[PDB]
RNA sequence: CAACGGGGCCUUUC
């Protein structure tokens, strides 16, 4: 069954991305999808994208514009601190100057940078790059 | 899909997008729960009561016509069954199941499909159980099973 | 079906089971269905006919036998006839035959 | 393709779509107001019916259940909903 | 007048509210059933861009749909006895906080009394003569969302004049920006 | 003065 409703939406973004698509619909778009999408449209991995109100749990349509690698998501969210941060970031992503591992804390989905200026961790999510 | 099975049916229900009730229904909500009301003294199960309703009037849902649902209807009137409709279902069939593997006792077939039934009605019970639709101490017994359905 | 009218009667109108009430509604005239088990003893089905046919009352005859038709009455207890004194909102008394 | 309007699919492209499989799903079924040879109702009839559904004031077969849509007894006025 | 319709503590708008509605029930011996338990609380004047103004009438919701089935023929009324409106008619739903985790337990916040169940019953007083049959919400890049109402073609001819009003009205309200759209 | 982070008030809400 699904259990990752964010990974089957980071899945076809991923699928769309590679093909060559320049939009993507994924279902059944929940709230943490929405704010892993935030998270990507603000660093510029994506462009618009659209929550059909269906009132099933919905849909989401996701306009790519061809700058995003890999988007992909961290399953079991392990529980990171400060320190695995960095560990976390060394492990997934392709350089130390680009490329966002994202967190879930109780102050919010938002990248690893953002966790590390703010001084919160919790537990990892996923990563775009 | 299909829990004891391979298939991967998809065909259900579309149910609208419209949660209000359409435009050309001009019966009186009060009057569909009359009906349920009058469906369910006939004995008629929340599922075969949807049926006619949707099908001899034009109650496209009691829920969004009412507002509530049909089983909740019939709670709220005091004829809610003694077991929940697809469990009596369950172990009605497994009823059946059993009474032909008695006469026959060579359907190995019916024996297997007579465990998944059970299996099913297991754990049908066990949600219900948990949440105290039936008693804590409610159990299906094979012995008993037409006894519990009639 | 005939055990779901059967049911409808026991949940929601009167009834009477066994020989002895059976009798005593059906000379009381107060019996508008009997049902006879199967295997039923043919002495007592031919008389529960003879009092249905002094007193006008309709007789089913159930497939099944006394554990049958207990089962479809809803007891745990063998019932060799059965006596319907009201339908209550069930249909067996009009749709027979 | 590589580029195409998902959030605004032509009609045709939805109503060739299964139901379940459209931006939005939606049921393709329908109510019919079927005209009894007697009057005082005009019955409302599921399209895809399973009861054979027979008049209020009358005794006659409207509608009769199949496979998919119901048939409607060969004399029928319907009007659909 | 001011004491069966007013519901509140007395503004001075108000007066021709239950005014125009006391003397179109005494108008209306076929419609002086229906006016009469309708009262209403405070209404709010919300500016429109086209130099108009909105008239929001709360209604908590005690025979909203006593308003609704009458609501199509006294709004071009209210409009017409003092134009440069547009006259909208509200439920007046609570809105119970989402607790905190350390808050003190209160009884289950039913679904009807949450922001988001009360925004959506809001767009549907405002569009309520047509039936809403669909909604979007764009997440543009620059951060901020736009949610879009797809309004059934049916009737629109009666709040189509009033779509900038509406989403005046609803910007005031909720903070929200929104756009309408009727999907030909 | 720009970014980055914090706190308090309304906005139907402490
Ligand atoms: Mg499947
Ligand atoms: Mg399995």
């Amino acid at each position: 069954t699904r259990s990752s409703v964010l990974a089957d939406a980071l899945n076809a973004i991923n699928n769309a991305e590679k093909t060559g698509k320049r939009q993507v619909l994924i279902r059944p778009s929940s709230k943490v999808i929405i704010k892993f999408l935030q998270v990507m449209q603000k660093h510029g991995y994506i462009g618009e994208f659209e929550y059909i109100d269906d009132h099933r749990s919905g849909k989401i349509v996701v306009q790519l514009n061809g700058r995003l690698n890999k988007c992909g998501v961290i399953s079991p969210r392990f529980n990171v601190k400060i320190g695995d941060i960095e560990k976390w970031t060394a492990n997934l992503l392709p350089a130390r100057q680009f490329g966002y591992v994202i967190l879930t804390t109780s102050a919010g989905i938002m990248d690893h940078e953002e966790a590390r200026r703010k001084h919160v961790s919790g537990k990892i999510l996923g990563f775009v790059y | 899909g299909r829990m004891h099975s391979a298939g991967k049916g998809i065909s259900s229900s579309a149910i609208p997008y419209s949660r209000n009730a359409p435009a050309w229904f001009k019966l009186s909500s009060e009057s569909v729960i009359e009906q349920i009301v009058k469906y369910a003294r006939k004995g008629l199960t929340p599922s075969q009561i949807g049926v006619l309703l949707r099908d001899a009037h034009g109650v496209t849902q009691a829920r969004v016509i009412t507002g509530n649902k049909i089983m909740r209807i019939l709670k709220s009137n005091g004829l809610a069954p003694e077991i929940p409709e697809d469990l009596y279902y369950l172990i009605k069939k497994a009823v059946s199941v059993r009474k032909h593997l008695e006469r026959n006792r060579k359907d190995k077939d019916a024996k297997f499909r007579l465990i998944l039934i059970e299996s099913r009605i297991h754990r049908l019970a066990r949600y219900y159980r948990t949440v105290a639709v039936l008693p804590p101490n409610w159990k299906y017994e094979s012995a008993t099973a037409s006894a519990l359905v009639n | 079906s005939i055990n779901q009218k059967l049911a409808l009667v026991i949940k929601s109108g009167k009834y009477t089971l066994g020989y002895k009430s059976t009798v005593k509604s059906l000379r009381q005239g107060k019996s508008k269905l009997i049902i006879i088990a199967a295997n039923t003893p043919v002495l007592r089905k031919s008389e529960l006919e003879y009092y249905a046919m002094l007193s006008k009352t309709k007789v089913y005859y159930f497939q099944g036998g006394n554990n049958e038709l207990g089962t479809a009455v809803g007891k745990l207890f063998r019932v060799g006839v059965v006596s319907i004194l009201e339908a209550g909102d069930s249909d067996i008394l009009t749709t027979l035959a | 393709v590589l580029v195409q309007d998902l959030l605004h699919p032509t009609a045709a492209s939805e109503a060739r779509k299964h139901k379940l499989k459209t931006l939005v799903q939606g049921p393709r079924s329908y109510f019919l107001d079927v005209k009894c040879p007697g009057c005082l109702n005009i019955t409302t009839v599921f399209s895809h019916a399973q009861t054979a559904v027979t008049c209020e004031s009358c005794s006659t077969i409207l509608c009769t259940p199949t496979g998919g849509k119901a048939k409607l007894s060969e004399g029928t006025s319907f009007r659909r909903k | 007048p001011q004491a069966k319709i007013l519901s509140q503590a007395p503004t001075e708008l108000e007066l021709q509210v239950a005014q125009a509605f006391v003397e179109l029930e005494n108008s209306s011996p076929e419609l002086k059933a229906e006016l009469r338990p309708l009262q209403f609380k405070s209404i709010r004047e919300i500016d429109v861009a086209g130099g108009k103004k909105a008239l929001a009438i709360f209604v908590p919701v005690p025979s909203l749909a006593g308003f609704h089935k009458v609501q199509t023929k006294l709004t071009r009324e209210l409009e017409k006895k003092f134009q440069d409106r547009h006259v909208i008619f509200l439920a007046e739903r609570r809105i119970l906080p989402k607790p905190s985790r350390t808050s003190r337990q209160v009884q289950k916040r039913p679904r009807s009394r949450t922001l988001t169940a009360v925004h959506d019953k809001i767009l549907e007083d405002l569009v309520f003569p047509t039936e809403i049959v669909g909604k979007r919400v764009r997440y543009l890049v620059g951060g901020n969302k736009i949610q879009k109402v797809l309004l059934d073609s049916k009737d629109v001819q009666q709040i189509d004049y009033k779509l900038e009003s509406f989403q005046a009205v609803y910007n005031k309200l909720t903070g929200k920006q929104i756009v309408f759209e009727i999907p030909s």
